[PDB]
């Protein structure tokens, strides 16, 4: 029983470091939480039952999304290998089911966040500095590198605490995040983290109200008009870029990055609108772009991308409207379990529940807001990342806010 | 820097039969590896980038694959405009490097 | 989209020259200019080049300390001030454009220039 809990906790608070420092740490975390199931022999069964207002909404999202998938590759014949990714958020219910069946201890995981986020840093700088590389991520691909480093960094930033020297253990884990990412370019992961650190300052300061908030985006509007009034500021420069951008595109000069990617968007909101239901499957966004009128009377780069590059985008012309439904499920049941936990941490009292929470749904929104440009599933490192992130944060909230 | 190595320097072979072309390279570089193709006395074209996906206006037949630090490209079948040189570049350090440049 | 430079000649070693190489279609701070040089009768090799924004600049081994690569927003052009010239330098120049950053991560040429001959 205690043993459950301290190896846990140690697996907890090793979990930031395995998955960015080491190599192959995602397979090392997986035979972790893997050994500690093999430990809950005897229990794991009277585990779902009392948690089964948290664990079955997750297990039921899964299992849909998974079925829809698959039915989305039985009347489409695909190769199975457009399935692979999708399978690696089957690993969400196995950890916040040994999460909730042993019981951590969350206050090693701040530790451990804000040790992964220096230690990441530095192999950064030696990657960098030293060994000169273009894109500096430490073992990975540089976008789910950049999705991970925002992740944490959102973590960290829910630290559960008042003192004075909390504020600035938890404010030296944004800068660290934003020094990561911009060592390797990805200013989008910048903006994303930046734009969601703000609903986080109620998390953060427990006496920030909606209207300090209110008047704080306030604020940040007011500063952002004003460099735009600045003729030669460089928001001014990069702003009035998109500006002709989408002027240009307004007519027959669709040849650009914004351009390429509003024309791509497009084709697959008409070829949604034809076939609501059913797509042309799972994956198999090609196949939009070939059979397009645009591709057939143009040669550009939009008719050679895979896929498309936005969630809702992609999911929604690929496998239909009910591939889009669970696709949206994923990301939205755990934020309303999320805010379900928090709710009842807070009439509890429990800070420790509360910043959990708040912390998952900062994750959830960084989540979605990535997805906004980009397809979450087509990376298996963000992918299984972030089932691994939402299981033990939903397992260790739910522990919290139920007992 | 990071240095490659193309094999063959130059190769020879008629039309309808299916080349080969082995990049290799002195460290890891992971996927930023992209292929041209250069006409004499004209600028080189984009063929590959990340070096499984082709380019616009290329035709199906140019394929590349990864197998470690062992980059390959290969031509499904030889068109009589297929004759010209090729090269393979790094772009994961800051200092990109080309290939020596095989020659059809 | 076009990339033409011009600025090529006859240029004594010990001497220096400015290559100029104007564009069109796009704009030049927002995506990156590299500049590639390929010798009478060899392959092609990597001189320098700028990055997208913050305009952090990086020159190959050979070239280093005598090249000054630049760029004017105000003129859409992107230069490459050579100096120190040797007979070793004798190059076809050509500009370069990369891909947009979120269709491939890493750095690829997709738009080219005419190229110029510089002696
Ligand atoms: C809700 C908000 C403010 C979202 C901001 C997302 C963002 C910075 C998009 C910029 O496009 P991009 O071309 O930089 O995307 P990417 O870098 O991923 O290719």
């Amino acid at each position: 029983n205690k043993l459950l809990s301290r190896m846990a906790t140690v697996l907890v608070f090793a979990f930031p470091v395995l998955i960015l420092c080491v190599p192959r740490g995602a397979g090392v975390f997986l035979a972790g939480v893997g050994v500690l199931a093999l430990l809950g022999w005897r229990g794991m069964g009277r585990a779902w039952r009392e948690y089964s207002k948290v664990m079955t909404p997750l297990a039921i999202a899964v299992l849909a999304f998974m079925l829809v998938y698959v039915g989305s590759k039985l009347y489409f014949h695909t190769p199975w290998n457009v399935i692979d990714n999708p399978s690696r958020t089957l690993l969400a219910i196995l950890t916040c089911w040994v999460i909730v069946r042993a019981a951590p201890n969350p206050a090693w995981l701040w530790r451990g966040i804000t040790v992964g986020l220096f230690l990441a840093l530095l192999i950064v700088g030696y990657q960098k500095f030293a060994l000169n590389i273009d894109r500096p991520s430490a073992w990975i691909q540089a976008i789910a590198f950049a999705n991970m480093i925002a992740a944490l960094a959102l973590v960290g930033f829910a630290r559960p605490g008042d003192s004075r020297g909390t504020h600035m253990e938890a404010w030296v884990n944004l800068l660290l995040g934003t020094m990561i990412l911009m060592l390797n370019g990805t200013r989008g992961a910048v903006v994303a983290m930046l734009v969601t650190s703000v609903p986080m300052l109620m998390i953060r300061y427990r006496r920030f109200s909606v209207r300090m908030l209110i008047v704080a985006v306030c604020a940040v509007a007011t500063l952002a008009i004003g460099a735009y009034m600045v003729p030669d500021s460089p928001v001014s420069k990069r702003v009035d870029d998109a500006v002709s951008e989408i002027q240009m595109y307004r007519q027959g000069n669709i040849e650009t990055s914004v351009g390429v990617r509003l024309k791509i968007w497009h084709i697959g909101l008409q070829y949604f609108s034809e076939h609501p239901w059913t797509g042309v499957g799972v994956g198999q966004f090609a196949r939009i772009l070939h059979a397009s009128e645009f591709c057939h009377e143009t040669k550009s780069l939009a008719c050679v991308l895979e896929h498309a590059h936005n969630d809702i985008v992609e999911a929604a012309s690929t496998t239909g409207i009910p591939g889009l439904m669970v696709m949206l499920g994923l990301f939205l049941v755990p934020a309303v379990l999320f805010a379900r936990a928090l709710r009842a941490a807070r009439s509890l009292g429990n800070p420790q529940g509360v910043s959990l929470g708040g912390a998952g749904l900062g994750v959830v929104m960084a989540s979605l807001i990535s997805g906004l440009t980009q397809v979450t599933m087509a990376h298996q490192a963000n992918v299984v990342f972030y089932a691994g992130l939402i299981g033990l944060l939903l397992g260790m909230a739910g522990r919290e806010a139920h007992s | 820097d990071i240095q490659m190595t193309q094999s063959p320097s130059s190769l020879s072979a008629s039309v309808g039969d299916r080349v080969t072309i082995t990049c290799r390279a002195s460290q890891s570089v992971s996927s930023a590896v992209a292929w041209y193709q250069q006409k004499p006395g004209k600028a080189p074209k984009l063929l590959i980038y990340s070096a499984s996906s082709l380019y616009s206006g290329v035709p199906s037949r140019f394929s590349g694959s990864r197998s470690g630090t062992d980059f390959t490209l290969t031509i499904s079948s030889l068109q009589p405009e297929d004759f010209a040189t090729y090269y393979c570049q790094q772009s994961y350090y800051s200092l990109v490097t080309f290939g020596q440049g095989t020659k059809v | 989209v076009q990339l033409v430079e011009s600025g090529g000649g006859l240029v004594q070693p010990g001497g220096s020259l400015r290559l100029s190489c104007a564009a069109s279609g796009f704009n030049v701070y927002s995506s990156s200019i590299h500049w590639v040089r390929q010798a009478p009768g060899k392959g092609l090799e990597w001189v320098a080049y700028i990055s997208s924004y913050y305009g952090s600049t990086y020159y190959a081994d050979s070239v280093k300390g005598r090249f000054t690569i630049s760029a004017d927003t105000s003129k859409n052009t992107a230069y490459l001030q050579m100096n120190s010239l040797r007979a070793e330098d004798t190059a076809v120049y050509y500009c370069a454009r990369i891909m947009f950053k979120w269709v491939s991560p890493n750095m690829a040429f997709d738009y080219w220039g005419q190229g110029t001959l510089v002696t």
